[PDB]
């Protein structure tokens, strides 16, 4: 395995799937409005995030639907018009495609086209996110860098369980159409302490997670644990002091706590699954250069996927594992 | 006896394709003829006077306030323009058979319905000039109502879209418990998108109170039905899907009123969809970008709404030339002092270009806001400032 | 007489919604009952000995390799794996009735087609193993088989996507001049996805010899038809799209033949779409990552394609207990022999990563193949490299 | 209006609309196998791009489609699986969307994903795009940076009629699935002379058009005839020489024509009337800063939309002019 997963009330141990359904449980529970919905979720869904949901809520707010994304996307923003809560599932994100339109050309631009008259705040859509180790062309995805160019929504994925109950409350409870990407590889890797009660994570806020010096590390979901151990690498091989940092939301982004780190250490190094070109991390190195150009003390690195499609015998020469991401550190201290 | 859990049928011992009915269609549904006379007078739904005279009278302002804007787009007064000639009935037959509160999506070529409902005229010409008094904020392109007050979600251009978020509406409104149904307009063109299967798949198998309401035109821009489908136009499709359809003379108010106010009580007493295709003709240009005698008159002189109304309120006695003259009269008085009006007001601060991406401004999108208004302090020379207000 | 462009059909003077025929469906044709015995004597094909026997053998060896990589995923020799268990029929009976060279598109429980097309075994097994013999060079997972030889499109995850380019590539075929069809295969949750919606009607409008052939198997993953659809299945919405339709019993070889024989024959001559719905039940999981248990037997023990298949072949003296105990023999050891062979080649060399991307390799493409290359050049040993070519 | 619009045999005086024409009736006459389609194409096109084309070829070659997008682009490839060269038209760049996953998960990775056992190659997707004066939220977009982030199929913008045939004749050859996309306010506004019989311009090749040694700057589409002009500004009002290059194809893009210049330079200045998160200029920024670190003199400058849906009556606020381009400019060049 490519990746070691290592004040609010009681807690129980959670893996990531049972911190979702903590999350969506009380959430139903709160908010008489919400319903779930998409393909498969009334059994408990494909990887178990609904699991005893439509037994506890009833079939009418936990439901399936014909296997149509678009279908599933514009019935959740008209659920949302209403001003109930709408929480779309997508099986994979993967399969989001089909749905972009209504995202992108509807969800993102209700407010604002309509002067505030409409919106569909009240709509969230949740997606199994990531690679897999054998995923494929079509069960490995990470789309982010793809609504990143949508005003309108927000695109926020975590990197733990803790976290992901924390930052899906604060999707569903966002007055804007949000989508939450869930790395599926972890749904059920190490579980953690996650508190049985609602709480919040501020959603447009970075995380920095380690201290540092040198360099600044960044990334997002399961990449997160991946440049931990960069982390650790780098100071024990090296002697070098980093500062990790998981950026949580995609857009809106923390600008500021990256550039705020940057400005410390003169270094970034943004890395991301998803392939290179266009990825977000593009975005990312060409605003930090724009704010901290006097500081910067080596180019930006992005260590990312290929500009290939997501292959399946070769998953493990593709992703950006620990020793791509240590090599290019390496390399971005020597420069 | 067959056990397949995927169809409820039995088994036959011979090879026979099921060939469509395209030659004789779904009939077309008609309570009047062309004369205005009811052909059947137990269908004849028998509306009261100032019911039947609000019809009329708002099917005329809509073709008025329509002459003058389409002129106002010629020349170059607002940027664009679609005018609704030849389908007012289909408009106004259906909003009169609806509640107040009933939620209405649309296309673009249904503004007759918002006219029924009394939205002013001064909010039609906002949108259209993009003024201050427009509630859209000037932000998007002429056509594209919206009225919360009135129940009618914001006009979009990407065709069918509405469609699964109508359903998505009438899901919500099933388990508020409301006793309203949405009703959902697109034209036949638009029927085509995936979207459109998207939705009438979801109304039928989630039991939503939806009206789907097809104005069947016959041209979607310059291609004709002949190229848009080959089965029996939109109605016949309602069946696959297992809603209750019915096809209706889109010209004849009564009978578009008719076929509406039974879908609207049977939606919302079952919780089941209904499909009504109104057969109608596009007697315009499909907009003001679109010279239509490029590709194709009858419908305007011989089988039109408005005429066939009118015959049917000089039959009771309810109308006369007098009274033609007066409101020809008084309607291109009312619809030119909000044209005066919406010319002369200013548009709205370049601010607004900002605000309602989002509910909260992101601090990102406010330091773009703040880019702009430095850049026209030094640079607003350059710029059509004294249009705009502030 | 009514004049409308977008339909041909008369006035009707009452109100009257058309009711879907869910209840009663579309008849399902059966050709011999369960006993493998002819029902009807003028619809059996009289398909000559060898033919049938191949129906059979292509049909249990599927059976024989499904057996054996459902165990190999479970092991975790292979990542994934799709049983086509209930629908070997389906596959081998329409297969059957194709040409050689008709194109084939498909979902991915369709490997019978292929089987039938005589695809090699080490050609089956180098796909779900990635190894150095797939000619998909190990980027697709596992059942994503394609063969250009045999006319059979590389298989995709998305669904329905497939649907809408067979009619493209009918449409080609009739401007070729081709006396070709192509037939395209998706199962009854695919048919929700709009992509369907397009492909049923650009096939219609556009006058293509295509063939739309769903499995319909009574579940998609864990959702059961009630809540697919609320119409008779995917056999009645045909119809409204102007294609000649039919339901067939999907477990009777020799009814899916007969209806994909005469439905090919009429899409080449007419230039005309056909749907078939072949009525079956889907036995195995949905997949390896699935356990059925956890949303709902008979089918298996008393409706089953291949049980009916051989009851057929004993009636007509066509095999006995010795031949059926014989081939059990020779496909086992067949499988077995493709099996091990599999296990034992390498997998193809790490940069088929980034070729195919775009024909040629750009630039900034092969930068990142060297880049790569320097990286296990350096970091090669923690890599898994001794199970790769090169 | 924002804008000013400023060896291979005869040639004849054409706007954007009959180069497009031109390219398109030498591609039917020398390829049997060619056919046009898509919505109202039959007639000429809402843009004029087709006429006389289905009376010259034949309604077998030249037809409208149902309305239905994603149905276009199934049905593109489709035809070109069998080797058959596709040009389908998307009405405007705004409603390419319902196609997204037939673009992006089927077309893109259709050679990868077989073994080049089947391919798309032949397919070309046409579309008008980007800012038209009125256009509002769904007749202005650019959505060429949703594109580039897939590996697979190449995105071509012209500047010009004569770019614009010789590119498009350039899209339809290439054995790779292309999106050209034409500037729609450049289809009527001023002809140049362009060549009667085909020609090629390269895909992937930026182009220089003018000379310059203090910055570079780079945009594509009608935005280079806004860059011409601020070049033009910077030498009167500032004593600056500019280069001025045309990106031309989107991905994969021409890297080393960029870096080439900005190493000359030392600064670079990108713009495009997409909006900035996300967009184009993003990966741009982010690739020379890698490759240009010790020539850069001034951090990266992006000139762009706005962060929101794009504005009818606030257009002439929102778009990245003249005015908006020199003030960046003039404050790089006092960094
Ligand atoms: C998804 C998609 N594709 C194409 C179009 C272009 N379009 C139009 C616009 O851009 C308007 C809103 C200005 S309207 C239109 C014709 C639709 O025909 P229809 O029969 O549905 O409706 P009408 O006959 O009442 O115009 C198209 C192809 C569009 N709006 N959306
Ligand atoms: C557009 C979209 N949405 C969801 C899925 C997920 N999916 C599947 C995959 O991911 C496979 C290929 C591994 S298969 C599947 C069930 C399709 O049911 P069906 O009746 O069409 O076919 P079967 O009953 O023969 O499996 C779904 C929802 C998918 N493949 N594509
Ligand atoms: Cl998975
Ligand atoms: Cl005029
Ligand atoms: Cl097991
Ligand atoms: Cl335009
Ligand atoms: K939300
Ligand atoms: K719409
Ligand atoms: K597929
Ligand atoms: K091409
Ligand atoms: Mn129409
Ligand atoms: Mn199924």
């Amino acid at each position: 395995a490519h990746f070691t997963f290592q004040e609010y009330g009681q807690t129980q141990k959670m893996n990531l799937f049972q911190s979702v359904t903590s999350a969506l449980d009380n959430s139903l529970a709160k908010d008489p409005t919400a319903v779930i919905f998409g393909e498969d979720v009334a059994f408990g869904g494909v990887f178990r995030c609904t699991v005893g949901l439509r037994d506890k809520y009833g079939k009418d707010r936990v439901f399936n639907t014909p296997l149509c994304e678009q279908g599933i996307v514009g019935f959740g923003i008209g659920i949302a018009v209403t001003g109930a809560t709408a929480i779309a599932e997508i099986q994979f994100a993967d399969y989001i495609f089909p749905a972009f339109d209504q995202i992108v050309n509807e969800a993102a631009k209700y407010r604002y086209r309509s002067g505030d008259l409409f919106n569909c705040g009240s709509l969230t859509i949740r997606s199994p996110w990531g690679c897999v180790g054998h995923g494929a062309l079509y069960h490995s995805q990470s789309p982010e860098a793809f609504f990143a160019h949508c005003p309108g929504i927000k695109v926020v994925i975590p990197r733990s369980p803790f976290q992901a109950k924390g930052l899906l409350l604060s999707c569903i409870e966002d007055k804007n159409p949000c989508i939450f990407f869930e790395p599926k590889i972890l749904y059920r890797a190490a579980a953690e302490e996650v508190p049985i009660e609602p709480y919040n994570i501020p959603l447009s806020q970075a995380e920095v997670i380690q201290e540092g010096s040198d360099v600044t590390l960044v990334a997002w979901g399961t990449q997160v644990h991946v440049i931990r151990e960069v982390a650790s690498m780098a100071k024990e091989k090296l002697g070098v002091s980093c500062e990790v940092i998981d950026l949580r939301t995609i857009i809106p982004w923390d600008v500021d706590t990256i550039c705020k780190s940057v400005i410390k250490t003169g270094r970034l190094l943004i890395s991301h699954e998803a392939p290179l070109t266009g990825g977000f991390a593009s975005e990312i190195s060409s605003t930090v250069q724009e704010e901290c150009f006097l500081n910067l003390e080596a180019p930006i690195s992005r260590v990312c996927g290929y500009d290939t499609p997501f292959p399946h015998i070769f998953e493990p020469f593709y992703i950006p594992d620990k020793w791509k991401c240590y090599d290019a550190l390496r390399k971005m201290i020597n420069y | 006896k067959p056990q397949f859990p995927g169809a409820s049928a039995e088994f036959i011992d011979k090879l026979e394709f099921i060939q469509p009915n395209v030659i004789s269609g779904i009939p077309i549904y008609r309570v009047m003829d062309r004369q205005g006379q009811i052909i059947n007078p137990s269908e004849d739904p028998h509306l009261p006077k100032e019911k039947v005279l609000k019809l009329y009278k708002s099917m005329t302002l809509l073709n008025t306030m329509d002459r003058i804007l389409y002129e106002s787009q010629r020349q170059g007064r607002i940027s664009f323009y679609m005018t609704n000639y030849g389908e007012e009935g289909t408009h106004v037959g259906s909003a009169a058979a609806l509640d107040n509160t009933d939620l209405v999506f649309g296309q673009y070529r249904e503004a007759g319905v918002l006219m029924y409902r009394d939205y002013p005229l001064e909010l039609f010409m906002a949108q259209c000039y993009g003024n201050i008094s427009d509630l859209g904020k000037g932000r998007q392109m002429p056509v594209h109502y919206g009225c919360k007050e009135r129940h009618f979600v914001t006009i979009s251009s990407p065709l069918a879209t509405q469609i699964p978020q109508a359903v998505g509406a009438a899901y919500a409104a099933k388990r508020a418990n409301a006793n309203r149904v949405v009703i959902c307009y697109f034209g036949e063109g638009a029927a085509s998108e995936g979207d459109a299967h998207a939705g009438f798949n979801f109304a039928a198998t989630l039991e939503c109170p939806i009206i789907f309401f097809c104005r069947n035109n016959g041209y979607a821009i310059s291609t004709p039905t002949s190229e848009q489908y080959r089965g029996d136009g939109i109605a016949a499709r309602g069946p696959g899907y297992g809603i209750m359809s019915i096809r209706v003379d889109g010209n004849d108010v009564f009978a578009v009123y008719n076929a509406t106010k039974e879908a609207r009580r049977r939606a919302v007493a079952e919780n089941q969809p209904f499909l009504i295709e109104a057969m109608t003709y596009r007697i315009g240009h499909h907009s003001t970008s679109d010279d239509s005698s490029a590709y194709r008159n009858y419908w305007d002189k011989q089988d039109h709404p408005i005429s066939r109304l009118r015959h049917y309120l000089l039959s009771q006695g309810w109308w006369d030339e007098e009274q033609e003259k007066a409101w020809r009269k008084q309607s291109r008085r009312k619809v030119m002092e909000a044209f005066e009006q919406a010319e002369r007001k200013p548009k709205p601060n370049p601010n607004l270009l900002f605000s309602d991406v989002y509910q909260e401004m992101p601090a990102q999108l406010r330091k773009q806001q703040e880019s702009l208004a430095r850049h026209l302090q030094t640079y607003g020379e350059h710029y059509p400032l004294d249009h705009f207000d502030k």
